[PDB]
C-alpha cells in the first residue's frame, strides 16, 4: 500500500532512548554533532526515537557535555534501547547509519 | 595507565584454529553449527559491530540493574496492583507468562552459537548473550514473584512453560523452532530478525509507552533496561547474515529469515495485539497496535533488514492485510475462550472504545463489531450461557493459535490445508503452510492440542478435560472478563 | 475445579518450610524441556534438536529422579555474580594499571618474556575452549539449578581469556620481538607442549553426552589446569621477578575453586543414587590419561 | 458414530471443532454448528443454511448424510445461507 | 582473610594526645570546642553507638545515591509537575528553598566539631557528618534543578538563603543559632536533639508520607534515603550529652537542648505546618500535623531525651497547647502576605478541608475558620483588594516569624516585650523571650526585617521596596493562591 | 517588578555560554556567610561566631574579588568521589585480603615489625592532624568550591588514618611483642623523630587564619609528607620485602595528589591578585623551617 | 508626624504594624488600625471602637492624642470593642 | 493533657524503615527475634513503624533468611530511616532498647 511504501522507503537512522536522564543530552548532542542535518524526536514517554536522514553520529565527547559528568561510550548502553540504521560503535563515538537510499 | 579496548580486543576473538586430533566437521557438526559447508577460515572475517568485553560488561549489567531493582523497590507501594485497571494487570500477567521461563530457553540459544558458532567473534558475544538471556528470564521471575500472594495467575510467569495451555503451546512452539531446536547459524540469523531487532521491540518498547501512559513505571523501566541488552547481542546477526551471502548463501538466508519473521508475527499478534488495542486502557494507548507495527516492523526493522542486503518478504501483502485484521480476531478469541487463558481478558468494546477501533481501523463496526453485538446485547439480557464456548476452536497446525478470519459484512475465512505422510494438516495463512513445507521434518509428527483432543489424549474428552490437561490447578486460576463485565453499562 | 487460595511463591516452592531466596526464587526448575521424554521441545518428536536432546541428555547413564533439587552451594545469581565480579575485576584492572604506572614488565627477569610468549599467551586457545565446553554443559545439563553454574562458569572462562588478551598486548609494549600477540596459534597447533592440551580439548569437545562432557570438564580438566598449569606458572613468575602473574592468577583462581565447588556439589547429588559412582568414576579414569598427558608436555615446556 | 469435523459459519470470526454423527443430514449438521454461532457472535437471520467442503462453490443436498458425502473425519466445511 | 571491624575499631579513634607546644586550651579554644572546663582524658570514653568505617562509607553512600538518581531518572515523565495539585508543587519549592543550602551549612557544624570537639570518636563521626551533609546539599540543589525551566520559583532552591526574604531570614536564624554559630558540644547536643532527631522527621518522613500518598516518590524516596544519614550522625548527640552530664553540667546541657527544641518548634510550624494540613491534597494527608507532632516529636523524640537523662523541658504545656494552635496562624499569615513568599500559598478552606479541620482540631471553624468566612466572602464577591496586604505583620525578634495568637470567638493575643541595652525587643512567646535572656550577646544587635524596615534601612518603605528588598527579581517569583482561588467555587 | 521568563538553570549561572554541569550545579556558591561582610552570619552581627568569621576570614591578608570562581580540577561532588573512592577502597581491601591470605606479613625482613611500630602505625596521630586540619579549612574557606575540595581532603585523611589503625591491628597478629597498637600515643608524644612532626601539627592547628591553613596545611605541610614520609616508607618497605606497604602508598598517594591539584589550582586563582603573590611566599617561608625540621627528624628515627 | 505602632485588633489572627500620628486621637489611631483589619479578617459590627496598651485593662480615652498617651514608638496596642 | 501524657509514657522502641525491600524482612525478623513480644506495625506508605516494648533485636542471620539474598548489618542503614529508643549497632545485630521504664 501506499501508506506501507513510504513507511518501508525512510532513511532515517538513530538512537531510540529509554526513559531516563540521557534523553535530554543525547538530543542535544544529536544536534551539535550533525549540524547539517535535521534532528527529529518522537517522544512515546517511555523512549524517545531520535533520527536524522542517512547518518547520525553521537560523539562521547559532546555526550559528556551535554550530560554534564563524566561519560565513557559504552556507558551509552544503559540507555539505548533500540536504533534504527546499522551501528558502528567505538570509544569516541557511535554512528548510526545506513549503506542504501531507499 | 590502561590500554585502550582497540589496541587488544583482537586478541579476544583470536581463537580459531585448524584440529587435528578430532576433524573440522566433528568439532562443529553441522547438524549442531548450521555452517552450510563454509571453510573454518572464512568465519574469521566476522566483525560483532557492537562489542563488549568482560570488565565493562559486567561493570556496566552490574548498574542496569541496580536502576532495575531500585526502581521496583521504590514503588512496591505505588498502588499498581491495588489501583490500576484489571485490564492493565491482564496484560502484565500474560507477558510474564509468555514470556520469562521463553528468555530462560534463549540462554540455550546463545549457548549453541557460544558452543558451535564457527566465527570467533559470535561465540564471545553469545556469551555475553548467554548472560543476558539469564538475567532476562531471571528479572522477570523476581518482578512478578511479589504478585503470587495477591493473585494464583501470577503462579503462570513461572508455571505457563511447563503446562499444555494452548497460548503456552503456542509459545514454546515458536521458541523451540526459533530458539532452542536449530543450529548456531540458524539461530544466528532466526532469532536475531525475527524476535531481537523485531517484534521484541513492539513487547518491550511499544508496550512500555502503554506502560508509562498507565503510570507502571516499575514494569516500563524493566521491560526497556531488557531491550537494551537485546539491542546489544541481536547485533550478533547481521554479521552472520552477511558471510552467509558472501559466500553463496543467500537465498537460505533469505528463506530462513522470511520463516523467522512470519512465526514471530503469528505469536505476538496474538500476545501484543490484544494487549495494545482492548486490555490497556483507552486512555494509556500511546498508539494503535497496527501504528506500532509500521513503526518497528516497517519503518524500522524491515528496513534494517533491506540495507543488510535481504530482499521484502514474498508475502509482504500478505502481511500488511493481516496489520488490519488479525489481532481483532485473535483478541476475540482470547475473550471467548478467556477460561482457557491464565489472564483475564478485557473485551475493550464500550462505545468510547468502539470510536477508537473505527478512527484506528475503518470499518471495524462493520465486522468484528457485528460479533461484539451480539456478545454486547447477551450480556445486558443476562443470557450468560451464550458468552462462553461449548467447544473448542480449530488450531493452526503451524502458530498453534486459532484458525480465524474476518467476521461480519465481508465475512472471509481461509483455511489453508495440507496432506503430508497420511495426514490432514490445517494452517491459517499460506505463509504457515509455506513454512511447514520448508522444513516438515522439523513439524510433521507434532501434535496440536486439538489433534490430541481428537486423538484420545485428553481425558475426558470435554472442555472441561481440556481445562485440566491445561494445567489448571484451581478455578481461580482460569480467565474470566477483566471487569466481571461491569462494561455493559457503558452500552 | 475446587477453589485455592493465593500461594506466597512459586506452586513447586510453596512446601518449601522455609520462606523461598532470590536464588530459588529465580533459578530452580526452569528447564520444561525435560518435562516429556518423547518430545524435549514443542516441535515433531523426531525433529533432530529433539534427537539430539533424547540422545545426549535423556538417554545419559549418569541418572537421578530430581536433578532439580541439585542446588549451587554459592547460590549465585546473575545480580550477585555481576556484584562479585565487578569486585575481583575491577581490582584485577587496578592491578593492570598500578602495575603499569611502576613499569613492572621492564623488570622481569631476562628472558621471561620469551617464556610468557610460549607458555602463558597460547592460554588464550585453553581458555576458549573452556569456554566452549562450559557452554555445551550448559545447554544440555538436565537442570537449570546445574545450567547456572555452568552460564557463570562459561563467563568466567571468557574473564580468563580476555586477561590473556590485554596482558599478551600489554606485554607486548615493553618486548616487541618475542612474538607476543602474533604466534599464539601456531605453538597451539605445532608446539609439543600444548599438543596433549589441544589434543585433550578437541576429544572433550566432541564428548556430547551431557554427564560425560561435566565430568570431563569439570572433574578432569579443569582441576588439571588450577594443579599444573596455573599453580606452576605463580611459582616460575616468582623465581622470575613477575610479581603481577601470581596475583592474577590468584584472582582466576578464586573462579577455579567456585568451579570446583559447584562441581563437588553435583558429584554429592548424583551418589544419591548408587548406580551413579560406577558412571562417574568409568569417565575419571577414561579421561585421566589424556589430562595426564597434557600436564606432563605442558611441564616440559615451561621448565625447558 | 461421532464424526469430527472443522466449521466455518457464515459472518462468524473462526473455524470451529464440531463433532457431527455419521448419519446426520446436512441439515443436522448445519443446526449443530449454528448452535456454537448463532446468537453467541453471528446475528440470527431468515433463510436456509446450506452445507459445503471450505471455500467450494458446490453444495451438498440438503438430506444428504456425512456418511453419503464422501466428507473424511476433520475436514473444514462452510456453513452457508442459500443465496 | 579481613578482620572483622570490632578489632580494629578502637584504633581507628586513638587520636587523642597531650599538647605540648602549644597548650590544650590553644588546640581546643572553649570559644569554639565547648569542652566546659572538661580536661581532654574524660572525653576519651565518648562511645558514638552508631559506628561507621571509612571503607562501609563509601561503598554504602555509593549504593544510597545510586537509588536515589535512579528513581529520579525513572520518573522524570510521571508528570508530577504537571499533573500535581500546585499545593503539592508549593510544598516542593517551599522545602528545597528552605532546606537545600541549610544542608549545606550543616557541613559547617559538622567541621565545628571534626576540628574542636575533645571526643576522638566525635571528631571521626562528624567527619562523615561533613559527608552526609554535603550529599544532603548537593541533591537537594539537584532535584529541584530540573524544575528552573517551568517556574522561577524553583530558582530559590539555590537563592533563598542568599536572600533577605523574610522566611529565609527565619531559617538563616536558626540554621546560624544552632549549627554555624557555636562551638563544637553545643552543636553535638543542640543540632542532634532539635532538628537531627526530633523535626527533621516532621520534613523528611512525615512528609514523605504525604509525598507517597501524593504519589511523588521521587520527592519521598529521596527526603526518606537523607534522613537515613541523619539517623547515623545524630547519635554523636548522645554520648556528649551523657558526658556533660557525667562532668556536672546537667543544668547546662538542659538549657542548650531547651532552647534549641523551641527554636526548632517555631521555625517548623511555618514550614511543615502548613504544609500538612492545607497545602497537601486532602486526599493525601496521612495524618494531620498534630498527629505526626504527637508520633514524632511527643512519642518518639522527647521519650528518647528522657531516657537520656533530661527532664521534660519547663515549656512543655505551653507547648502542647502550641501544637494546637500555632501553625493555623502560621499559615493564615504565609497565605495573606503569599506576595512575600518564594512559593504559591495553597489556603485549603474549602468545605471538605474546613470539616477535616474541625475534626482534627475542634473549635476550629469559630476560631480561624471566622477570618477565612471573611476572606471566602471577600472573594466570592471579587474584593479582591480586600484580600491582598497594605502593611507588614510584626514580627519576632527570636523566630523572625510573625507575631500571632487564636483569632476568632475566643481572641486570644500574646506579645512578650523585654527591653535590653535601650531597646524594645517583642516575642511570640515566653519561651521565645527566654531564649533571648539566656544569651543576649547571641541577638541583641540583630534586627528583624520589621526592625530594618522602621530604621530606614529598606527603600522605599513602602511594601513593594520590602518586596524588593527581599530579594524577589520578577512578578512571577512572588506567591499567589495555589489554585488562582477556584477553590471558591467550592465554597 | 518586571515579567521574567524561567531560566534553564540557576540564576547565577544562567549567563554562562556552556551548559552547567552537574559540578557547577551542586557546589557553587553555596556561603551565604560571605555575603554580608558585617553579619557573616544571621545573629548578632558581634555575635561570637561572627566576630570569629570577620577576624579569620573576612580580615585575612589573602584577597580576591570572587573566591566564588575557583574551580577544583577534578570537578569532584560527592555522588562521583564515593564512586571514585569506593573502587580505589575495594581495590585496597582486596589486597590486605589477598595479601593476608599469602602470610604476606610473615615474610618480612627480621626486625621491620619494630621499624612500622616506631615508624609507621604513629602516623595515626599525624593524619587525624591533617584530618582536623582539613575540616578547620573547610569551615573557614571563603567559597563553597574551595570548602568542598576540604570536605573531600578530609575524608580523604580519614581514610589514610582507617588504613593505618586496620595494618597495625593486623601486623600485631603476627607480631604480638612489638607494641603494635599499644604504644603509638607514647612515641606521637615523647619519641624524637615524632616530635618535629608533632610541634609542626600543634602550630599549624593553632593557625586560624583561613588563608594561612590553607598555605601551611597544602603547600607546606601536606607536600613535605609526601616527600619525606610516603615515599621513604616506600623505598624502606622495599628494601626490606614489605610489598603490599609501597602498593597501600601509592593508593594514598593518588589521594595526596588530588590535593596538591586542587590547592594549586587555587593558588592560581589567588595570583589573579598581584598582591598575594607575597602572602603566600611570606606564608610559605614562615611554615618551611618547621617542616623541615620534621621532615629531617622523621628521616632520622626511619633510618636509625 | 509618623508614628509606628504594633497592633493587635480584636478577633484578628495577628499582630501589624500600623504607621499613626503623634497627633491622632485615639479614635483616629483604631480606624487606622480598623483599615488593615476588618472586612479582610475580622467581622465589622456595631460598637465603638477602644485603643489600649496591650493586655492593659484601663482604655485610653477616644480624644486623646497619641502624643498625650506617653504611648512610644513600636510599642504593643490592643484595639477592642467598648464591653 | 491526657493524650500528650498518654503519647509520652510508652516504652515502644524499633526501627523506621523507609519504604522498599526491607520492610517485610524486618518485620519478619522483628517477630522471629523477639518472640516474647507482641510486635507492632504502622504502615504509613513511605515507612513503617516497627516496635515492641522494651527491646527490639534485629538480627543480621535471620534478616539475611529473610531478605533471601546476602546481607550484612551495616547495609541496614540504606533502609533505616530512623528508630525508636537508644541503639547499640555491631556485626552481627542491632538492638533498640530503653534504660527506662515510663
Ligand atoms: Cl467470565
Ligand atoms: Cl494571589
Ligand atoms: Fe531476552
Ligand atoms: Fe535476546
Ligand atoms: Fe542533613
Ligand atoms: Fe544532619
Amino acid at each position: 500500500s501506499t501508506l506501507a511504501d513510504q513507511a518501508l522507503h525512510n532513511n532515517n537512522v538513530g538512537p531510540i532512548i529509554r526513559a531516563g536522564d540521557l534523553v535530554e543530552p543525547v538530543i542535544e548532542t544529536a544536534e551539535i554533532d550533525n549540524p547539517g542535518k535535521e534532528i527529529t524526536v518522537e517522544d512515546r514517554r517511555a523512549y524517545v526515537r531520535i533520527a536524522a536522514e542517512g547518518e547520525l553520529i553521537l560523539t562521547r565527547k559532546t555526550l559528556e557535555e551535554q550530560l554534564g559528568r563524566p561519560f565513557n561510550m559504552q556507558e551509552l548502553e544503559i540507555n539505548l534501547a533500540s536504533f534504527a540504521g546499522q551501528i558502528q560503535a567505538d570509544e569516541d563515538q557511535i554512528r548510526f547509519y545506513f549503506d542504501k537510499t531507499m | 595507565a590502561m590500554h585502550p579496548r582497540k589496541d587488544w580486543y583482537e586478541l579476544t576473538r583470536a581463537t580459531n584454529w585448524t584440529p587435528s586430533y578430532v576433524t573440522e566437521e566433528q568439532l562443529f557438526p553441522e547438524r549442531m553449527s548450521g555452517h552450510m559447508g563454509i571453510p573454518l577460515e572464512k568465519w574469521e572475517s566476522y566483525d560483532e559491530p557492537y562489542k563488549t568485553s568482560y570488565p565493562e560488561y559486567v561493570s556496566i549489567q552490574r548498574e542496569k540493574d541496580a536502576g532495575a531493582y531500585s526502581v521496583k523497590a521504590a514503588l512496591e507501594r505505588a498502588k499498581i496492583y491495588e489501583n490500576s485497571d484489571p485490564g492493565w494487570i491482564s496484560t502484565l500477567k500474560s507477558h510474564y507468562g509468555a514470556i520469562a521461563v521463553g528468555e530462560y530457553a534463549a540462554v540455550t540459544g546463545e549457548g549453541r552459537m557460544a558452543r558451535f558458532s564457527k566465527a570467533p567473534g559470535n561465540r564471545n558475544m553469545a556469551t555475553f548473550g548467554m548472560m543476558d538471556e539469564l538475567r532476562h528470564g531471571q528479572l522477570q521471575l523476581f518482578f512478578p514473584h511479589e504478585y503470587c500472594k495477591k493473585d494464583r495467575q501470577f503462579d503462570w510467569a513461572w508455571r505457563a512453560y511447563h503446562s499444555n495451555e494452548w497460548a503456552a503451546i503456542a509459545a514454546k512452539h515458536f521458541f523451540d523452532d526459533i530458539i532452542t531446536g536449530r543450529d548456531a547459524i540458524s539461530v544466528a540469523i532466526m532469532l536475531t530478525f525475527s524476535f531481537e531487532t523485531g517484534f521484541a521491540n513492539m513487547q518491550f518498547l511499544g508496550l512500555a509507552a502503554d506502560a508509562a501512559e498507565a503510570g507502571d513505571y516499575t514494569f516500563a523501566n524493566l521491560i526497556s533496561s531488557i531491550q537494551t541488552d537485546e539491542s546489544r547481542h541481536a547485533q550478533q546477526g547481521g554479521p552472520a547474515l552477511q558471510l552467509l551471502i558472501e559466500n553463496g548463501k543467500r537465498e537460505e538466508a533469505q528463506k530462513k529469515v522470511d520463516m523467522a519473521i512470519w512465526r514471530a508475527w503469528r505469536l505476538f499478534a496474538v500476545l501484543t495485539g490484544p494487549v495494545m488495542d482492548y486490555y490497556t486502557p483507552l486512555e494509556d494507548r500511546s498508539q494503535s497496535f497496527k501504528e506500532f507495527m509500521y513503526e518497528w516492523i516497517i519503518g524500522q526493522f524491515e528496513r534494517s533488514l533491506i540495507d543488510l542486503g535481504l530482499d521484502k518478504p514474498w508475502y509482504w501483502d500478505l502481511f500488511l492485510k493481516d496489520i488490519d485484521e488479525l489481532h481483532h480476531s485473535y483478541h476475540m478469541g482470547v475473550w471467548y475462550w478467556r477460561t482457557t487463558a491464565w489472564w483475564n481478558p478485557a473485551a475493550g468494546v464500550t462505545p468510547e472504545e468502539r470510536d477508537w477501533l473505527e478512527e484506528k481501523y475503518p470499518g471495524w463496526n462493520k465486522r468484528w463489531g457485528r460479533c461484539w453485538d451480539v456478545i454486547t446485547e447477551n450480556v445486558l439480557n443476562d443470557r450468560m450461557d451464550l458468552v462462553s464456548p461449548e467447544t473448542l476452536p480449530s488450531v493452526c497446525n503451524m502458530s498453534q493459535i486459532p484458525l480465524v478470519g474476518v467476521p461480519g459484512d465481508d465475512w472471509n475465512i481461509e483455511v489453508f490445508s495440507l496432506e503430508h505422510n497420511g495426514r490432514l494438516y490445517h494452517f491459517g495463512s499460506e505463509v504457515d503452510r509455506w513454512v511447514f513445507q520448508q522444513d516438515p521434518v522439523q513439524y510433521q509428527n507434532h501434535m496440536n492440542i486439538v489433534d490430541r483432543f481428537l486423538a484420545g489424549q485428553i481425558q475426558p474428552m470435554t472442555l472441561e478435560g481440556a481445562l485440566k490437561y491445561m494445567g489448571f490447578q484451581s478455578i481461580e486460576e482460569m480467565g474470566k472478563d477483566a471487569h466481571d463485565f461491569a462494561w455493559a453499562d457503558k452500552c | 475445579f475446587e477453589s485455592k487460595k493465593p500461594m506466597r511463591t512459586w506452586s513447586h516452592l510453596a512446601e518449601m518450610r522455609k520462606k523461598p531466596s532470590e536464588y530459588d526464587i529465580v533459578s530452580r526448575k526452569l528447564h520444561y524441556s525435560t518435562n516429556n521424554p518423547d518430545s524435549p521441545w514443542e516441535l515433531s518428536p523426531d525433529s533432530p534438536m529433539n534427537l539430539w536432546y533424547k540422545q545426549y541428555r535423556n538417554a545419559s547413564p549418569l541418572k537421578h529422579d530430581n536433578w532439580d533439587a541439585f542446588t549451587d552451594p554459592d547460590q549465585l545469581v546473575y545480580r550477585t555474580y555481576n556484584l562479585m565480579q565487578d569486585g575481583q575485576e575491577s581490582y584485577v584492572q587496578s592491578l593492570f594499571d598500578q602495575f603499569n604506572e611502576r613499569e613492572h614488565d621492564q623488570m622481569v627477569r631476562e628472558g621471561w618474556e620469551h617464556t610468557m610468549a610460549r607458555c602463558y599467551s597460547p592460554l588464550r586457545y585453553l581458555f576458549h575452549c573452556l569456554q566452549m565446553s562450559s557452554a555445551y554443559v550448559q545447554q544440555m545439563a538436565p537442570a537449570s539449578t546445574i545450567s547456572n553454574c555452568c552460564i557463570l562458569q562459561t563467563a568466567d572462562s571468557l574473564r580468563w581469556l580476555t586477561h590473556t588478551a590485554y596482558r599478551t598486548h600489554e606485554l607486548s609494549l615493553t618486548y616487541p620481538d618475542a612474538g607476543l600477540g602474533e604466534h599464539e596459534r601456531e605453538l597451539w597447533e605445532k608446539e609439543p607442549g600444548w599438543q596433549g592440551l589441544r589434543e585433550l580439548m578437541e576429544k572433550q569437545l566432541t564428548a556430547f553426552d551431557w554427564g560425560e562432557a561435566f565430568v570431563s570438564l569439570n572433574l578432569v580438566v579443569k582441576p588439571m589446569i588450577v594443579e599444573s598449569i596455573f599453580k606452576p606458572l605463580q611459582q616460575q613468575a616468582w623465581e622470575n621477578n613477575d610479581t603481577l602473574l601470581p596475583l592474577l592468577i590468584d584472582s582466576q583462581l578464586k573462579d577455579a575453586e567456585r568451579h570446583s565447588r559447584w562441581s563437588k556439589a553435583l558429584v554429592k547429588h548424583a551418589l544419591e543414587n548408587p548406580d551413579n559412582h560406577a558412571v562417574i568414576e568409568g569417565w575419571i579414569e577414561k579421561w585421566r590419561p589424556l589430562a595426564d598427558r597434557a600436564a606432563e608436555a605442558y611441564l616440559s615446556m615451561l621448565s625447558s | 458414530s461421532a464424526f469430527p469435523v472443522h466449521a466455518a459459519f457464515e459472518k462468524d470470526f473462526l473455524v470451529q471443532l464440531v463433532v457431527v454423527d455419521l448419519n446426520d443430514s446436512m441439515d443436522q449438521v448445519a443446526e449443530k454448528v449454528a448452535y456454537h454461532c448463532v446468537n453467541r457472535r453471528v446475528a440470527p437471520r431468515e433463510g436456509v443454511m446450506r452445507v459445503r467442503k471450505h471455500r467450494s462453490t458446490e453444495l451438498f443436498p440438503r438430506d444428504m448424510t456425512i456418511a453419503e458425502s464422501g466428507l473424511n473425519p476433520t475436514e473444514v466445511i462452510d456453513v452457508v445461507f442459500e443465496e
